[PDB]
Formats: structure tokens, C-alpha cells, sequence
């Protein structure tokens, strides 16, 4: 069963799909295909809890009803600046306008 | 004023069963071809009452006029008998057409088995339960529409 | 395989190419990376979610779920969907 | 009228099942092809309904007449009932286009009077005003 995710770092957000049985390690390989940075250089987080490679998406929390196509689950990503890994920093999206009078 | 609408196959006894309530006197041969409204002035469980029982009759006609007529039926008695079984096979069609005209699945209603020797259909008491409706095992020869009048009140 | 749609406000969204071809305006503009200048991140993120929904549920046999759109973003997504022919 | 039920009088038992989050209005296309409305079904509800061989049915959102799919197609005509077993009609949401879904939600929040009070390009005002009605689809459908 697929989980639909948004892997996010700074102002880079990736829309990909993965199997609930996929390992977190395997997820880092998919990012390596796109951002060309190795798994040893990636740290994946769910909210701010860090994920372990051998755990599977399911076990981390990503599940069919939490990771739906139309409402995917956010997976945080932090890259490795040489010896130490940067802090997870995901920059948010822009806020929307005040709901117009006619609509409320 | 409470409008009731009795309904069935030709031969069930709607035309007769009305006579026992309105006239308390059986008509063994009645013309199965004409429908009239029998207004009544009867106390029911202590209330002001004026029934408007329709004795349905005629050939089926799926028309605008006739649908809106039976849609005014505040409640129906779907009469079937035990001599015949074709009767018990038309009973579903009538029930369902009442839901179409009344725009709802839930309509005050009552299955009724009549003429209780042949016994083609044993007491389907079970069917009525799925219909979610009562049963009076009526015998015009020897008659409760009050059975049905409850449902309508509950409504 | 993958393309980068970039919001007005700098956000970069890497969605599959097949998914972004759900958009007519993107289908032509890719004839790679695109830059939309009147679409804020929160509208394009939402648009990229629709790409995923249409591709997964198009030609399904059983129940599809509703595409949720909040009241706050409704007006902006309509215009963006008009501009992007999807 | 080519799209119309054939008056066959042969009973066919069908099951309407609302696998949609909307209230489904079953619409029956009558002997002269005119859309005739039937009792609504709440979301998640399945009812055993009694139709006839050859009848045509279409399914829409009772409130806004938005279009729904039945067994993944737009029109339902009960197939042969085999040994008295029900024929299943699975009413589902269609994959609306992003634009049409946004029109469905904006019509949702806003009265029709104030569509012109919205800061949108005029084309969108005409789009938001062009609601879906069953009869237009029939003609479209009839051509194909
Ligand atoms: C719950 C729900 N949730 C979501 S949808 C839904 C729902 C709810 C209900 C239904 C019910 N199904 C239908 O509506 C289906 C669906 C569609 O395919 C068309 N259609 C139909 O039935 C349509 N018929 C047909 O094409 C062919 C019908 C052929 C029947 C043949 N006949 C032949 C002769 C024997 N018999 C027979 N002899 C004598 C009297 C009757 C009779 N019968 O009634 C009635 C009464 C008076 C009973 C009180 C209420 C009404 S009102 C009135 N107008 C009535 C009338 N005269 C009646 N007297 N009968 C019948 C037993 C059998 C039509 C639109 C023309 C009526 C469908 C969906
Ligand atoms: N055995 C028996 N016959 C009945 C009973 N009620 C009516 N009948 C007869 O069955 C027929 C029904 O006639 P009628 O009421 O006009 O039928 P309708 O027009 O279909 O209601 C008549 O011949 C009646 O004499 C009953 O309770 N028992
Ligand atoms: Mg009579």
C-alpha cells in the first residue's frame, strides 16, 4: 500500500510515492536519485523525531490514511555539511489572504 | 382528518374491508371496478376523528395525476390474501411504488393477510418484519386498521 | 522523469514529469524547469497535490475520495487551475 | 429520443450503493427520455431497488447536481439478472478537473448573487454561473 509523501528541505519540497513497507533507507536512495546526495548525507525526520534507516515507513507513522495522494505526509530532510549535519529547517509556504467577506 | 389509502391486487378485499369499517356490513359481491372516499366520524383511542379512507380500484396507470393522488394518502394498507399467491407477489411492487410517490423509504404502512382453507402462504410474518411494518391477519368474513393507524401517529 | 515547478515566492517543487503533464499550460511550456510568478507556494503545493490525485484515481474501478479544498484557498486555486488548464 | 428507458415491464432487481461522500439523487430517464428524479441516498447507503430491463439511470449530487459515475460510466442500464441475483450499481465520485472542483467549492461558499462581487476575471464569473444541470449532459451525451 502506497504512502504519498512530501520530502522537504529549505525551499525544496519533493512529491513522491513510496510503499508502506519501504524502508527509510530506501527512501534516502530515492532522494539521492533526485538531489544527488548520498544516504549517509541525508537525515530524514517525521515532524522532529528522527527516523532510523531500518524502520519502515509504516513503523515511522506514514500510513495509507496519513499519507494520502490528496493530503500527503511531510517527511523532513536535512543534509550533511561536512562533519556535522545541519539542523532540520523547513521553510513554510506563504500564508493565504484574509477570507473575503462574501465568502464568510 | 386522517387520510388512509387501502391498496392491493384485484380480489384481495380492499373494496370489501372498507365496508366493514364504514358500513359494518359485508357485501359478498361488490363491483371491483370503482374507487370512492369513505369519510368517517369515529373516536380513535380518544381523539377527534374523520377518516378519508380511499378504496383503490381500477387499472394501473403510472401518470402524473394518479401519482399525486395516492401521494396524499397519509397511510396505506397493502392488502394481500392467502388464497392466492400472485397476490403475495404483487405486494412488493405496490410497497415500492408507495415509496416512489411518497419520496421516502419510510411510509406509514401495514401488510395484511386476508381470507383466513387453501393457505398458499403461511404466516410471511418474516417479510413484514423486514418491511418494518405490522400484520393484522384480517378476516372480512369474520378487521383492524387501527393496527395501521399507529404508525401514522408515530410519524 | 522529474520536473521543478517554482512558486512566485521561491519555493521549488519537484514533481514527476508525467504528473505535471496533467497541466495543459505546463504541457506546452515544456516544449527542464518552470517558474510561475503569480502563484504563491501554498497554491502550487496544492496544485502539485492534485497532480498526484488525478494520476492515482483516474481510471479507478472503486470509490475515489474527494479532493479537499479549504475555504481560504479556493479563489486562488480556481484562477490557478484556469491558468493551468487542469 | 435516443437516451431513454425501453418500456419492457420485465423486472430487474438492482442495488444502488452510494460509495460517494455526497447525497446521491438517482435520476431515471423515462420512456420519452425525460430525466425523472427518485428518492435520494445518503453517503454510505445501499438500497435494493426495483427497476426493469432496459431502463436508463444517471446519478447526481442531490444538492448541487454535480455529476457522479455509476460502475465507472455515466449511465446505468441493468444487465440481465442471472438466477434472481441483484445487479450492483456502485455510485462513485468522478475525478473532477481541478478547475471544476474549485468551481464546486466556490459555489459552495458563496451565494449566487455575490459571484460578481468576487475579485476574479469575468470568464470565471461565467464559469461559476454555468452550473451543472442534468439536461445539458444528456444532450452532450446523446451526441456521442
Ligand atoms: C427507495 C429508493 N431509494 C432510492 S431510489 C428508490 C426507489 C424507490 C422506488 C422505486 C420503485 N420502482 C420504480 O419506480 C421503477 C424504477 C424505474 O425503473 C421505473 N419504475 C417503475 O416502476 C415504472 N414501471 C415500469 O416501468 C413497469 C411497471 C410494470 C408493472 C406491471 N404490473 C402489471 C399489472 C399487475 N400489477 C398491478 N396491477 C394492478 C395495480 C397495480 C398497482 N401498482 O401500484 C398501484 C398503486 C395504486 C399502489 C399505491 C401506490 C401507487 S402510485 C400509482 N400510480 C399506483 C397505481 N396504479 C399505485 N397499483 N399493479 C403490477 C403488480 C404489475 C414506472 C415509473 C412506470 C412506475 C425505485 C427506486
Ligand atoms: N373468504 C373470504 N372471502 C372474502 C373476504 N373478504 C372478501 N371476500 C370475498 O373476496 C372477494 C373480494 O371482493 P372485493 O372486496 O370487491 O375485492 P377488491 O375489489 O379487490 O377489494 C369478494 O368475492 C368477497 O366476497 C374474507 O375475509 N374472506
Ligand atoms: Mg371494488
Amino acid at each position: 500500500m502506497d504512502v504519498f509523501l512530501m520530502i522537504r528541505r529549505h525551499k525544496t519540497t519533493i512529491f513522491t510515492d513510496a510503499k508502506e513497507s519501504s524502508t527509510v533507507f530506501e527512501l534516502k536512495r530515492i532522494v539521492e536519485g533526485i538531489l544527488k546526495r548520498p544516504p549517509d548525507e541525508q537525515r530524514l525526520y517525521k515532524d522532529d523525531q528522527l527516523l532510523d534507516d531500518g524502520k519502515t515507513l509504516g513503523e515511522c507513522g506514514f500510513t495509507s490514511q496519513t499519507a494520502r495522494p490528496q493530503a500527503p505526509a511531510t517527511v523532513g530532510l536535512a543534509f550533511r555539511a561536512d562533519d556535522t549535519f545541519e539542523a532540520l529547517c523547513i521553510e513554510p509556504f506563504s500564508s493565504p489572504p484574509e477570507l473575503p467577506d462574501v465568502m464568510k | 382528518e386522517y387520510k388512509l389509502v387501502v391498496v392491493g391486487a384485484v380480489g384481495v378485499g380492499k373494496s370489501a374491508l372498507t365496508i366493514q369499517l364504514i358500513q359494518n356490513h359485508f357485501v359478498d359481491e361488490y363491483d371491483p371496478t370503482i374507487e370512492d372516499s369513505y369519510r368517517k366520524q369515529v373516536v380513535i383511542d380518544g381523539e377527534t376523528c374523520l377518516l378519508d379512507i380511499l378504496d383503490t380500484a381500477g387499472q394501473e396507470e403510472y401518470s402524473a395525476m394518479r401519482d399525486q393522488y395516492m401521494r396524499t394518502g397519509e397511510g396505506f394498507l397493502c392488502v394481500f390474501a392467502i388464497n392466492n399467491t400472485k397476490s403475495f407477489e404483487d405486494i412488493h411492487h405496490y410497497r415500492e411504488q408507495i415509496k416512489r410517490v411518497k419520496d421516502s423509504e419510510d411510509v406509514p404502512m401495514v401488510l395484511v393477510g386476508n381470507k383466513s382453507p387453501s393457505r398458499t402462504v403461511d404466516t410471511a410474518q418474516d417479510l413484514a418484519r423486514s418491511y418494518g411494518i405490522p400484520f393484522i391477519e384480517t378476516s372480512a368474513k369474520t378487521d383492524a386498521f387501527y393496527t395501521l393507524v399507529r404508525e401514522i401517529r408515530k410519524h | 522523469m522529474y520536473v521543478k515547478l517554482i512558486s512566485s515566492d521561491g519555493h521549488e517543487f519537484i514533481v514527476k514529469r508525467e504528473h505535471a503533464l496533467t497541466s495543459g499550460t505546463i504541457k506546452a511550456m515544456l516544449s527542464n524547469e518552470v517558474n510561475f510568478r503569480e502563484i504563491p507556494s501554498h497554491v502550487l503545493s496544492k496544485v502539485c497535490m492534485y497532480f498526484t490525485y488525478k494520476v492515482r484515481y483516474t481510471n479507478s474501478s472503486t470509490e475515489i475520495p474527494e479532493f479537499p479544498i479549504a475555504p481560504e484557498i479556493a479563489l486562488e486555486l480556481l484562477m490557478a487551475a484556469n491558468f493551468l488548464d487542469c | 429520443p435516443v437516451l431513454r428507458s425501453v418500456n419492457s415491464r420485465e423486472p430487474s432487481q438492482v442495488i444502488f450503493c452510494n460509495r460517494s461522500p455526497r447525497v446521491v439523487l438517482p435520476v431515471w430517464l423515462n420512456f420519452d427520455g425525460e430525466p425523472q428524479p427518485y428518492p435520494t441516498l445518503p453517503p454510505g447507503t445501499g438500497r435494493r431497488i426495483h427497476s426493469y430491463r432496459g431502463h436508463l439511470w444517471l446519478f447526481r449530487d442531490a444538492g448541487t447536481h454535480d455529476g457522479l459515475l455509476v460502475n465507472q460510466t455515466e449511465l446505468f442500464v441493468p444487465s440481465l439478472n442471472v438466477d434472481g441475483q441483484p445487479i450492483f450499481a456502485n455510485i462513485t465520485l468522478p475525478v473532477y478537473t481541478l478547475k471544476e472542483r474549485c468551481l464546486q467549492v466556490v459555489r459552495s461558499l458563496v451565494k449566487p448573487e455575490n459571484y460578481r462581487r468576487l475579485d476574479i476575471v469575468r470568464s470565471l464569473y461565467e464559469d461559476l454561473e454555468d452550473h451543472p444541470n442534468v439536461q445539458k449532459d444528456l444532450e452532450r451525451l446523446t451526441q456521442e
